[PDB]
């Protein structure tokens, strides 16, 4: 029952603002102190913010002091982060933390990816990977779609609404040297089911509101 | 202020 | 302030093994002390609190163990869906300090790959790049040579792979080889192939352009 729901994530030039929020689906929210983390890429856990039961007090780290500020809203049972005068510094993975009196942090969130910079927001190009003739050459087959030239991250790849999940890879994004991510996602199926079963790969890119639905299909 | 109020949330 | 230093920093062990993660704190914290569990990309999960007790949810195999300067989180059957780092959290005084972490990796059976070749799309052929992909699949180690053949030459600086992190089941990894050509530079060539070396074996995978 207890849950933590995030949300406001996404691509901010530097120097702006942006307003996070974590909502609890679950408890109360009053009778728990509450924290705000962040991780970096490629870096360890660094604690933020915290906010204790009635929001008359708060804490924040010195590196962060004076940009951040955090509040909270009993009534809605929300607990908002407001960041101004980010920094490329700032961008990491944000999560809201809980806190039991003798227990330590319980539930956290999903995660809200924030990232800095002043770069423009790109579409993914979602090509099909989809052999035929070297691929009847076996009875385990390989389905894939590459995911090319999109920024920023996340993005996130699914197969048949979802209703395929046996066998996928979806492999890290690299960055490449033209500063667009890329990656792909591969799946495994039978080669006697690529003439029954259609196989789609489902790409979701939200910080450009775009989203893929590609049929890979076995070549001419 | 906020560290006395977290330790005695901590304590009981 | 309190500093809180984790030993080792990483780890590697079979399936079913126990294994130990010693926590030293600089100074005096009773019993305070927290075990956080964390997969790569995904929230942290509490583990141990109080620094002997089991939080609801976790599987008995972990335990908790120390006085009041050295404390141990002992795993006693490894298991696959155990692969994450393990942080000890002091909660005596605030700030609420944490150790350096360790890195826990699975060592298992050698696995040969399952490797397939994928060539590019006339889709993004259309767009002047053509992008031939070679996928390693259900090995281990994750050490392994992929070399890029193309009309029986070696190919360099076209390459770019991308590593999959450890399978929660049974601890294999994949590699995606992309190699990035000019339509151009595509045109002028037929035979390409990838080919992949572990140890003594060396499988290759080829394809001719225009086939079917």
């Amino acid at each position: 029952e207890e849950q933590l729901v995030e949300s406001g994530g996404g691509l901010v030039q530097p120097g702006g603002s942006l307003r996070l929020s974590c909502t609890a689906s679950g408890f109360t929210l009053s009778t728990y102190f509450m924290f705000w983390v962040r991780q970096p890429p490629g870096k360890g856990l660094e604690w933020v913010s915290g906010i204790n039961l009635g929001g008359d007090k708060t804490w924040s780290t010195d590196s962060v002091k004076g940009r951040f500020t955090t509040s909270k809203e009993n009534a809605k049972n929300t607990l908002y982060l407001q960041m101004d005068s980010l920094r490329p510094e700032d961008t990491a993975v944000y999560y809201c933390a809980r806190l039991r009196s003798q227990r330590g942090f319980d539930h956290w969130g999903q995660g809200a990816l924030v990232t800095v910079s002043s770069a423009s927001t790109k579409g993914p190009s979602v090509f099909p990977l989809a052999p035929s003739s070297k691929s009847t050459s076996g009875g385990t087959a390989a389905l894939g779609c590459l995911v090319k030239d999109y920024f920023p991250e996340p993005v996130t790849v699914s197969w048949n609404s979802g209703a395929l999940t046996s066998g996928v890879h979806t492999f890290p994004a690299v960055l490449q040297s033209s500063g667009l991510y890329s990656l792909s996602s591969v799946v495994t199926v039978p080669s006697s089911s690529l003439g029954t079963q259609t196989y789609i790969c489902n790409v979701n890119h939200k910080p450009s509101n775009t989203k893929v639905d590609k049929r890979v299909e076995p070549k001419s | 202020s906020f560290k006395e109020e977290l330790d005695k949330y901590f304590k009981n | 302030d309190i500093q809180m230093t984790q030993s080792p920093s990483s780890l590697s062990a079979s399936v079913g093994d126990r294994v130990t993660f010693t926590c030293r704190a600089s100074q005096g914290v009773n019993n305070w002390l927290a075990w956080y569990q964390q997969k790569p990309g995904k929230a942290p999960k509490l583990l141990i609190y109080r620094a002997s007790n089991l939080e609801t949810g976790v599987p008995s195999r972990f335990s908790g163990s120390g006085s009041g300067t050295e404390f141990t989180l002992t795993i006693s059957s490894l298991q696959p869906e155990d692969i994450a780092t393990y942080y000890c959290q002091q909660h005596d005084n605030f700030p609420y300090t944490f150790g350096q972490g360790t890195k826990v990796v699975i060592r298992r059976t050698v696995a040969a790959p399952s490797v397939f070749i994928f060539p590019p799309s006339d889709e993004q052929l259309k767009s002047g790049t053509a992008s031939v992909v070679c996928l390693l699949n259900n090995f281990y180690p994750r050490e392994a040579k992929v070399q890029w053949k193309v009309d029986n030459a070696l190919q360099s600086g076209n390459s770019q792979e991308s590593v999959t992190e450890q399978d929660s089941k049974d601890s294999t990894y994949s590699l995606s080889s992309t190699l990035t050509l000019s339509k151009a530079d595509y045109e002028k060539h037929k035979v390409y192939a990838c080919e992949v070396t572990q140890g003594t074996t060396s499988v290759t995978k080829s394809f001719n352009r225009g086939e079917c």
